[PDB]
DNA sequence: TTTTTTTTTTTTTTTTTTTTTTT
């Protein structure tokens, strides 16, 4: 989750498809603060595809900023 | 100065736009947050039975004057209604809105 | 327009303004809601002629359907408002219109619709006193 | 122009005066049931009154023609405008015009009268933003429920001794 | 500077009294399209002129663009728009939308011509109209117009020569 | 420097009223187009360097577009316009359209040539009528016109060579310097 | 320093006195390119020695702000182009004119011949007609039919 | 520094004196109808003279590449420069300079010609607006049939 | 002052031989030198064997304010390996470069014939 | 639940030959 981070670092993130009855989506998403790092993420209905795929680039992402 | 930082931890009591926003209001003032829409895209419109079915997705970035923001997404449906429009409208109106309810969580726990 | 900053005693004004829920006389119905011309008038007399700013950032036209002479239109339009300390809120608006014979009445009365509905909506995030207190 | 401060005087004075309402004496009605609009060219003297010859500014931001479509040698044009309006500390309003041109055999002047009738009634609402003496009383119901020249100075010589001697 | 250069109270007053006033029956021309009253394009150069001063305003094209060029039985209907600002030297501006045509020229190098020289003048005239009565914008009121349809050159000092002795004189 | 350099009241006062002075018949050509009336452009300069000085204005070109060129029975036809702006010293400026329009030449390079080259000219002339009657503003009016034709017809003249340069050498703008 | 440096009262008033003056009998050229007509013209150099001697080596400056090429074609193998070009001459104090030249070059066999003579030709066309814009001197009285006339009958 | 130093009188003077000078014999070469000319190095060093090793500068603004046409194994180029000279004071002059190289099968050999040769080809079209001494009587027609 | 004299007066060729008499002339803090525009002209790995053009502008500019730009030019032959080829075609630009503006300066820096 | 009158004639001929060796 975003708790570690926020508590650690004080931070801000900026940001295809398959589609019968499955799903899975890019990612767009960036990372800033020290400089940036990107990363990206999967998915597994689109909204759950795109909000999955933020979850996990977000959670890459910050690992290699650490 | 330094309020902020431990005000944001406590957590009281799902939760509705305009309350989202009342807090917002609060913590940062009327100044001291900013919201935008990035973007909009119309995934898919449907027709069936006379009754259409839409989804949208909308970006949308929330900075706070300190410079520090987060953008994120949101998404909105409208099934089984007639017209066009009214679904379009529905689907958008909700998509902004999640994406901005998503977005606000970004700074800590109180949001 | 852009770097005034705010002072203290008009900032607390503000902020202790915008919190007052608005009182029976100005809703109107069913849904409760606020006619545009009063929200301009709150927005006039909450920041003053020259303290806020509004502008279209974009707006698109969704569809023009023919359907036994009559038109059918919907319109999207992203309207910004802006404040003279550098503060802003971006909101999107709709726009109908149903049933009329001539597609430029229709495409005129939906691009209307939907920049006052933006306008509408993009003020309410500043505080109740502009509509937050509706739903 | 974009950088001129108002002073505490000018601000209260203008603040005033825009809060207040139009008398029967701008307010004209056509056919339409019955609607209740105020001519562009007082909106635009009004504007001159309220702010000076040199207080407000308007551009367009971007024109756009929706449609010219051809029935029986008549031509239905469609022209949207985006107008914004400025004053001199640097606020501003935009917003949209409309035009429309019916049933003109000359596609030429339907496109004239439809580019400038939009950027006229864009000004118009562009302008109604900023208070009830610009023209935002008239669409309110109460008000509209509640209501329902001599050229002897008329300018005859070009030169014009009192701007001249106060150049 | 031009664009930076403030006026002051005396001449501030004087502009605003002059440009209230409205203009009378000798700067009207009429024609068929019944009646329709107008203010000639040169006409409105003049008082621009000797309302600012020859340096006092300024005006450009921001934007011109041809609509269409059609042939028809020989004949060329051509159509251009033009987006003309008109500033002044403190600052302010009024940017409004000419139009041009021609139609019925069997060559299409004057239809182009005479459209893109008639969408200048027109969009000129209409941005002028914004500062005042005085600059023509009396002529859209209707009491104005039916008040005046009921009312009832012989210059030999013309420039003959070239040099200005009085200009060179204060240089 | 140009464009930064301000008027003094008396200088003012003087272009001022000398703009609004209407130029003489011995200004005035004429043209089968019935009859039309014009300035030439080389007057127009001549006029501008005397109103405002050798240093006093300048002059650009902003856009030029070639409307189309066509090709008819060997015979090309081309047209161009052009957007002219002048500008003064103080600051001020206008801008116009100048249209450049040549027909019924076999060679297309020439075509260009005339057509590129009358463009400016007419761009530059339409520019300078917006600065007073003095700079051609008058020939629009039709009563200024109907007042010339009734003036008597003057005669051609012709000019005297003996004032005219023919050595390089300015020796008295050697010894300004 | 160039482009902000003042002219004196004694220095505007001796060049402004002779840009007036029309050129002699002795800078006209002519030709014979109207189908049974003359023309006449100045050349080149010789407006720039008039130029350089007017405001000096070092009261003047000019540049070329685009330059393009309308066409290259060929025809029974010869080339025929056509340059356009766009000239800005600039004075000590700041004033300036810009005008247009044109080069062709309908004939040569060789396409880097042509090339090269219409895009020189354009310039130097370019560089004429932009200080004809500062008087007489430069120029500017060769449009005059009656001063012509008079010349043609010395 | 550099192009913000004035002249004084008689350094102007002195310089608007000399390059107002015809060029000589010993200046002018031919070619084969004949043609007149001077070389580069002539009016590199004669421009040295007139202003020295610290009182002119030049640079290049653009260069083209016209074309680059091969034809039975043999190449054809043609290459457009526009080159500016400036002064200690301010002035400056720009001139189109073209170069071009045919016949060498070699591309790299055409190319390099074609480039060196329009830089220079420019150079002195630019310098020749400056006056007299720097080339621009060899126009001169009159002057020719004295000095032939 | 006399410095100014005394250069005046001082004002194919081997490559440091040049560097050197610059270094000599103006001193090793009077000179300077910097690319400015750099580009590749045709094709490569042509029947085994490489062929590269290179040709850069060189900017050499004094302490007083003077400069010069010259076109320099690079060719790469035989060598069967795009590794190290344009690299040669570069140095070899550059170089040509440099020596065709230090070239304009005077005869003591070249002026070939 | 927004929102619904505007548009008013202009354009006036110009163009006038150059270029030509270097790394
Ligand atoms: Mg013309
Ligand atoms: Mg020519
Ligand atoms: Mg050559
Ligand atoms: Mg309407
Ligand atoms: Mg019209």
């Amino acid at each position: 989750e975003g708790h570690r981070v926020i508590n650690l670092a004080n931070w801000a993130h900026s940001i295809f498809v398959d589609l019968n009855g499955k799903f899975y989506v890019g990612v767009c998403a960036f990372v800033r603060v020290y400089h940036e790092d990107v990363g990206y993420g999967v998915s597994e209905s689109k909204a759950l595809s795109l909000e999955k795929a933020r979850k996990e680039a977000v959670t890459d992402g910050l690992k290699r900023a650490l | 100065y330094q309020a902020i930082q431990k005000a944001l931890r406590q957590r009281l009591g799902y939760i509705e736009g305009h309350r989202v926003i009342n807090l917002a209001n609060e913590m940062f003032g009327y100044n001291g947050w900013a919201h935008s829409i990035t973007q909009q895209n119309v995934d898919f419109v449907d027709l069936n039975n006379g009754k259409f079915y839409v989804g949208v997705c909308a970006f949308v970035r929330v900075q706070l004057k300190d410079g520090s923001y987060h953008e994120d997404v949101g998404y909105g449906v409208s099934e089984g209604l007639k017209s066009k429009a009214l679904s379009l409208e529905k689907a958008r109106k909700e998509a902004v809105t999640d994406g901005l309810k998503r977005a606000l969580r970004s700074f800590g726990n109180a949001l």
